[PDB]
């Protein structure tokens, strides 16, 4: 985990005392570092909101049909329609000029109703995110034993302890991952971000979902239904997809005026945005501020020894974006499990450290015969050799970083 | 011509605000139109722009990313959409035509702008301390002693001395706001010194949003 | 891009008043649109001039004719002017110009159309009193009432270094008797307050200097 | 690689003077390499 990513964070733990403070970021992963500590790896993965009721469904395109209009000739009274008291037709009265051309006895304005069913094609929904209902994902690697394979691997995380999964909601900000015989992980977090989820909604709108603040979902002019469906929704301001125009005496044309896709899409340029599937995934978003104590984090094979047989490199140390070197190894040997011996030195003579190792600890687990391991270090700036093992047979490789 | 924003308010570090701007007594589909900041008791400072028509839009470098501009022409109505808000965010935002002509530009009209105040912390009570002279300078024996009112969250802040026995000579000022997110505030009266000795110095601070009422012996 | 103008300037009526502002070696004044913007207390702001020439410029809405423009291209400066200035001019005033999509504004000038003869600020600083000092904490505070248009400086100092850290100052206030009022406050700690033999509250105005000094002693 | 700028000098003595050079690398990758030893001066380079 956490060695390809972009945005790594080489956050620095204090050495010696338990307190770290952690910004986690959504595709961003974290490198916490501590003294006679296992280095751990935390990537906060998935933000979801899990609580939704369906507030408010907007309409933004729709079908018209049966098209009827009603005229009366002046001084007859309001012209009328069987349909225009009815909840799914769209109606307009106006006032036309009615005369002898028209087949009517007087010259005056003549009163005419037209009206039409209206159907929804397509319908978007916006529903409530109940606030103190969000339920974040965090999920943490240990280095050491762990090769490169491990980088993207999420399976048989409960048996390795190497990988745990945690989860975040408010009401429960604290939590503590279990690590086995590396110890345990406590993490405090919840921020209450003054991202106010209280006064947003979820919208969707055809397999598109966005985050959207509610002032101005309730002024959206689209045809409108407060709740979800049971047979037959009744819109509201059914006008705002459907117009009449250009009545003359007897008939006035009424047209649909297509869809709002582009409308709503091009209005919510700039928002933030969320997915769904599972019939409970959602947002991409981050800014977590975690406070974590590594107190019960103990390190794992301390007790061995250094490993006495030859390595030999599967992978050639490869510079990272942030300056760090990755390292792959094969051991040929029956000594494991052991401590692999790895340090860098401009000496080469005898044998002083220059710089860090990121993945503290070295060691494999695989006893017989020729295990694969892959490590991380941190060279400083200038020349400095790579040196994996002791003694004869040993490995060694010049580096420049910068 | 009329420029009337809303949509702004409180908000916390994070988070997301949405401000509108109706416009009405022009051809509002014919015009530019931008936003500028105005933060308190600083200059303006240009936050975005959109076209007439929206083909083209844009951003500050000091709100890339975080910012994005919306119009609506049928409505007449222009958006500006804030994303994680920070405090370099606080400011009254004025909308404004941004007109474009042969040759001439400008920011024809402005509406009368939308406070968006971020801020972290909740809500808190002050603590009163006292500012005694040590010192007496005794032109006509006048010796100057106040009160200071630190950290607190809401401004309405009510100060008194000796319990409105002393009205002559006071001065209230005005407070400061810290990058702490509080205020703090102080107070200051100027006594003959002939009264150091008799006349018992107090004063009255009261808090009416935390329900704190502090008098200290100044 | 920077467009510099001073703090505030000061005048009295039927003066010829002069706000200049000063474009950054980035642009040519003599290329440029200027656009002045004029801010009264408790209003938005209005666009008072558009000058790119005297043969190229517009006055704003209800902007008499008293108010004209101008450029330098040596000090690469423009200029606002006012004949014969009046009450009503009292206000702040922002120069603006256009560069590939950014708007840039100048500082602003506040300009006090003068009314009073320029009074003497009066100033008091206060050390820290013993019951904070127990709440390991210790803060200065310099108070400046009755003084002339409302525009100080206020430097803090510290045994001869000047310090640029814990300070908040007011912005200045129109009180009772049409006059100003600010306040500045120096926040540290104990153990900071103790480490300098002396702290001194540096406040100028129209270039006269009024300084107040404070010792733990 | 190749040096346009033959024999690189400085003149002034003393301090911090400045200077200029210019080089042809090779197609590819590459490494602009001034000074000797510690505190050496390094680019990266990659030309076409």
């Amino acid at each position: 985990r956490c060695i390809g990513v972009s945005n790594r964070d080489f956050v620095e733990g204090m050495s010696g005392g338990t307190w770290v403070d952690v910004v986690l970021e959504h595709g961003g992963c974290v490198t916490v570092m501590a003294q006679d500590k296992p280095t751990v790896d935390i990537e906060l993965v998935t933000t979801t909101v899990s609580n939704m009721a369906e507030v408010r469904s907007y309409c933004y395109e729709a079908s018209i049909s049966d098209m009827a209009s009603d005229s009366r000739c002046p001084t007859q009274g309001e012209a009328y329609l069987d349909k225009q008291s009815d909840t799914q037709y769209v109606c307009k009265r106006t006032l036309v000029d009615r005369g002898w051309g028209n087949g009517c006895g007087l010259f005056g304005k003549g009163s005419l109703v037209t009206c039409a069913k209206f159907a929804c094609s397509k319908k978007m929904t916006g529903k409530s995110i109940q606030p103190e209902n969000l339920e974040y994902r965090i999920m943490l690697s240990v280095h050491g034993s762990q090769h490169s394979g491990m980088i993207v691997n999420d399976t048989g995380h409960e048996t390795d302890e190497n990988r745990a999964k945690v989860e975040i909601t408010p009401n429960s900000p604290r939590a503590e991952a279990t690590l086995g015989g590396f110890g345990s992980l406590g993490l405090d977090c919840e921020p209450r971000t003054g991202l106010d989820f209280s006064d947003l909604y979820y919208l969707t709108m055809n397999n598109k979902h966005w985050l959207v603040h509610k002032e101005w979902f309730h002024d959206i002019p689209l045809p409108w239904h407060a709740g979800a469906d049971t047979g037959t929704p009744h819109w509201n301001n059914k006008e705002a997809l459907v117009e009449f125009k250009d009545a003359h005496a007897k008939r006035q044309t009424v047209v649909v005026l297509g869809s709002q896709e582009g409308a709503v899409h091009t209005a919510l340029a700039g928002a933030l945005e969320a997915e769904m599937d599972g019939a409970k995934g959602r947002l991409s978003s981050g800014h977590l501020k975690c406070r974590l104590k590594m107190d019960k984090l103990r390190l794992k094979g301390v007790s061995y020894s250094l490993c006495t047989a030859a390595f030999t490199f599967t992978k050639i140390p490869a510079e990272t974006l942030h300056g760090t070197v990755t390292v792959e190894v094969q051991y040929a040997g029956t000594d494991g499990p052991c401590k692999v011996p790895a340090q860098m030195a401009v000496d080469m003579q005898t044998l002083t450290p220059v710089g860090r190792l990121i993945t503290a600890n070295p060691v494999i687990t695989e006893s017989t015969e020729n295990s694969k391991m892959m490590l991380e270090l941190d060279p400083p700036f200038g020349d400095s050799y790579i040196v994996i093992g002791v003694g004869e047979k040993k490995i060694t490789h010049h580096w420049h970083r910068s | 011509v009329q420029l009337v924003e809303s949509g702004g308010g409180l908000v916390q570090p994070g988070g997301s605000l949405r401000l509108s701007c109706a416009a009405s007594g022009f051809t509002f589909s014919s015009d530019g139109m931008s936003w500028v900041r105005q933060a308190p008791g600083k200059g303006l400072e240009w936050v975005s722009y959109i076209s007439s028509g929206g083909a083209t839009t844009y951003y500050a470098d000091s709100v890339k990313g975080r910012f994005t501009i919306s119009r609506d022409n049928s409505k007449n109505t222009l958006s500006l959409q804030m994303n994680s808000l920070r405090g370099e965010d606080t400011a009254v935002y004025y909308c404004a035509k941004d007109i474009t002509a042969p040759g001439r530009n400008g920011l024809d009209s402005w509406g009368q702008g939308v406070v968006v105040t971020v801020s972290s912390a909740s809500t808190k009570g002050p603590s009163v301390f006292p500012l005694a002279p040590s010192s007496r300078s005794t032109s006509e024996s006048t010796a100057a002693l106040g009160c200071l009112v630190k950290d607190y969250f809401p401004e309405p802040v009510t100060v008194s001395w000796n319990s409105g026995s002393l009205t002559s000579g006071v001065h209230t000022f005005p407070a400061v706001l810290q990058s702490s997110g509080l205020y703090s505030l102080s107070s200051v009266v100027t006594v003959p010194s002939s009264s150091l000795g008799t006349q018992t110095y107090v004063c009255n601070v009261n808090h009416k949003p935390s329900n704190t009422k502090v008098d200290k012996r100044v | 891009s920077v467009l510099t103008q001073p703090p505030s300037l000061s005048a009295s009526p039927g003066a010829s008043a002069r706000l200049p502002c000063t474009l950054s070696s980035d642009l040519n004044v003599g290329t440029k649109n200027m656009y002045w913007y004029q801010q009264k207390p408790g209003s938005a702001p209005r666009l008072f001039l558009y000058y790119y020439s005297d043969s190229d410029k517009q006055l704003g809405p209800g902007v008499p004719n008293r108010v004209s423009g101008s450029k330098e291209t040596s000090s690469n400066t423009a200029f606002l002017l006012i004949s014969g200035l009046q009450p009503e001019d009292e206000a702040d005033y922002y120069c603006q110009v256009y560069d590939n999509s950014a708007r840039v504004f100048g500082g602003g000038t506040r300009l006090t159309v003068l009314g009073q003869p320029k009074a003497a600020p009066s100033v008091t600083l206060f050390p820290p009193s013993s019951e904070e000092l127990q709440a390991n904490k210790a803060t200065l505070v310099c108070l400046i009432s009755d003084f002339y248009p409302g525009a100080v400086e206020v430097a803090w100092k510290a045994d001869g270094s000047a310090v640029n850290a814990g300070v908040e100052t007011t912005k200045p206030s129109k009180q009772s008797n049409n006059k100003y009022a600010a306040s500045s406050y120096l926040s540290l700690t104990s153990d900071q307050w103790k480490s300098h033999k002396s702290y001194s509250c540096q406040v100028t105005h129209e270039g006269s200097t009024v300084e107040k000094t404070v010792a733990p002693a």
